[PDB]
């Protein structure tokens, strides 16, 4: 086939290019941000993704820089990334490139929707708990997604992992900075951010793995709408109009308007009858109003409703053996290092 | 302007659902 | 209260400037496009929506023009219109004084799907028929909504009256003259569009309605997906890979290309087992790839499926009688004035 | 490049899907 050789760098490495060969080139996504080929390394033989957008080089890439600062085992790897040419002359082009992972839990959760079934709980523990755990990571860099969504996390097929993608829009968030409030996807978008509110934590990405949650529990998005008010009537329909106080730890200056005061809905009647109970419980810790409220990536592990994933007998539905889910390490472990009681079952620890 | 008029849109939905 | 006074032309009138007062104004609606108020007219005491738009003045505004041009009982009325400013001084603002109307498909639809009920076959008909007739009048003076959707079908609560609105993206389609693919909404894009097609027909409306018309039976979007070939694949996973002629049909730059070829999924088995077999039927002849064999809007309403609605001693759920659905005048008959002989009952022509 | 590079990305996921 036509090989394609570049001089690229390495993505955790002492900044030291070398050569890359790759083949089996064909676009496999394409956006306002720049194309998506997927490659076969020469060497390895693995497959990859090719992630090219249009870079300025007067200005440094935030993406880049928060990719190579990573190395987690729910994180998508950036193998290498260089520079090149392609659409409009005169213009660079950064390339990165990733580690290529088949399908995302939209695309599977996709088809248990039209095939009128609910995704397994042992599948729904799985990809939250590996979802949190690559949270606690990032936000122990101080470094927030403000992206995540079921598209943005890629699965495999075989062993279960999961792990979290497209850094697009992550930001390190110093305490006391401003920042856009119109960010993060539709559907998965906290209220303080609907709210305009410009000095959100990272509290923003657990809020979105709840509605993450809720998702795959109902089968469809928990929180519809086009506009940001949508959102926020579709929020207020299921958590009840919020408290003054409420509205002030998203934005004090909505705190003296007079809401309409509507009843929250029980969230045993939002899910279907058979929906676990510590699921349940699970997601109105994520799903709270209050920001600093709101469970934290390491507590959500150690919830009890991931309780069945630290069971010694834990298997997977094709036979196979869970994905290490317990390798935490010192950094993880940062932000509340007495969990590790929990997070560390006995028959890992030693 | 924008609080004043993002809360009187929010106002106007909630009630009609409420 | 503040009342505003202001010289405002009437819509469907000879072109004679009026003196025109209202007050309760109060913000219902914000977007790219501009912010939409509420007022209540100072004479008629009836609440009215005024959009306001930035025009350039050196240019004419389409939407206007479109809606100063039609005159229906099932698409919002357009009172008055009048020049103004607002945002961002030395620039003039074009005010579109409309019809208020409480509610919509889409907001009704997600009280249903939030209630985990189904919106009862009676209204689906109703709504389904007037969104169909407004279509065939729009169609006659060949102008293309290019924008159906839930959200763009208004209803009256009490009377049950469905109007279409927003024309902003309406357009008269000349045949053998370009046109912008990117158009339309998501979910509801016909496949011609996501093929990028430029010499697509009013048909892509009918496509539109038929997405619509699933929604209501399906209680959620039958085609979900962020990008077009997300779009496509939901498209293919229910209609089946389409043929080559269909192909040929949509967009002819792809009829070489070799697409995996995917079984269809029997309609039967995408809605719920107590579906009407005739608003499956009504709706495969709808979602068809081949734009020239869609239903003309017209043919819709003729389909079996409205035949309740044509029952003399037919009501709504609330006692009152159904609305004016046979008044058909010549021009909306033009398309094809024999249906007159189904689309009127006899107990209504005499 | 366009159909070329769209047909390209379809022919992907459909593969995956079937
Ligand atoms: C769009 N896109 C971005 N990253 C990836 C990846 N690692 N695998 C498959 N697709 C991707
Ligand atoms: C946003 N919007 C546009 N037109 C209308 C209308 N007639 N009634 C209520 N809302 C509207």
């Amino acid at each position: 086939s036509k090989v394609t050789t570049v001089v690229a760098t390495p993505g955790q490495g002492p900044d030291r290019p070398q050569e890359v060969s790759y083949t089996d080139t064909k676009v496999i996504g394409n956006g306002s941000f720049g194309v998506v080929y997927q490659a076969k390394l020469c060497d390895s033989g693995e497959l990859v993704a090719i992630k090219k957008v249009l870079q300025g080089k007067a200005f440094k890439n935030r993406e880049l820089q928060i990719m190579r600062k990573l190395d987690h085992c729910n994180i998508v790897r950036l193998r290498y990334f260089f520079y090149s040419s392609g659409e409009k002359k005169d213009e660079v082009y950064l390339n990165l490139v990733l580690d290529y992972v088949p399908a995302t839990v939209y695309r599977v959760a996709r088809h248990y929707s039209r095939a009128k079934q609910t995704l397994p709980v042992i599948y729904v523990k799985l990809y939250m708990y590996q979802l949190f755990r690559s949270l606690a990571y990032i936000h122990s860099f101080g470094i927030c997604h403000r992206d995540i969504k079921p598209q943005n996390l890629l699965l495999d097929p075989d062993t279960a992992v999961l792990k979290l993608c497209d850094f697009g829009s992550a930001k390190q968030l110093v305490r006391g900075e401003p920042n856009v409030s119109y960010i993060c996807s539709r559907y998965y978008r906290a209220p303080e951010l609907i709210f305009g509110a410009t000095d959100y934590t990272s509290s923003i990405d657990v809020w979105s793995a709840g509605c993450v949650l809720a998702e795959l529990l109902l089968g469809q998005p928990i929180f519809p709408g086009d506009s940001g008010v949508d959102q926020l009537v579709e929020i207020i329909k299921v958590l009840g109009t919020p408290t003054r106080e409420q509205i002030r730890e998203m934005n004090p200056n909505y705190t003296e308007f007079a809401f309409p005061q509507i009843k929250a809905h029980p969230w045993t009647k939002v899910f279907r009858p058979r929906t676990p109970p510590e699921a349940i419980a699970l997601c109105s810790r994520l799903l709270e109003y209050t920001p600093t409220a709101r469970l934290t990536p390491l507590e959500a592990c150690a919830h009890s409703f991931f309780d069945e994933l630290r069971d010694p007998n834990v298997k997977l539905p094709n036979g196979r053996d869970t994905p290490a889910l317990f390798n935490f390490t010192t950094q993880e472990l940062s932000s509340n290092p007495p969990l590790a009681t929990i997070l560390i079952p006995p028959h890992a620890r030693i | 302007v924008e609080p004043q008029k993002f809360a009187e849109e929010l106002i106007h939905r909630l009630e009609a659902v409420q």
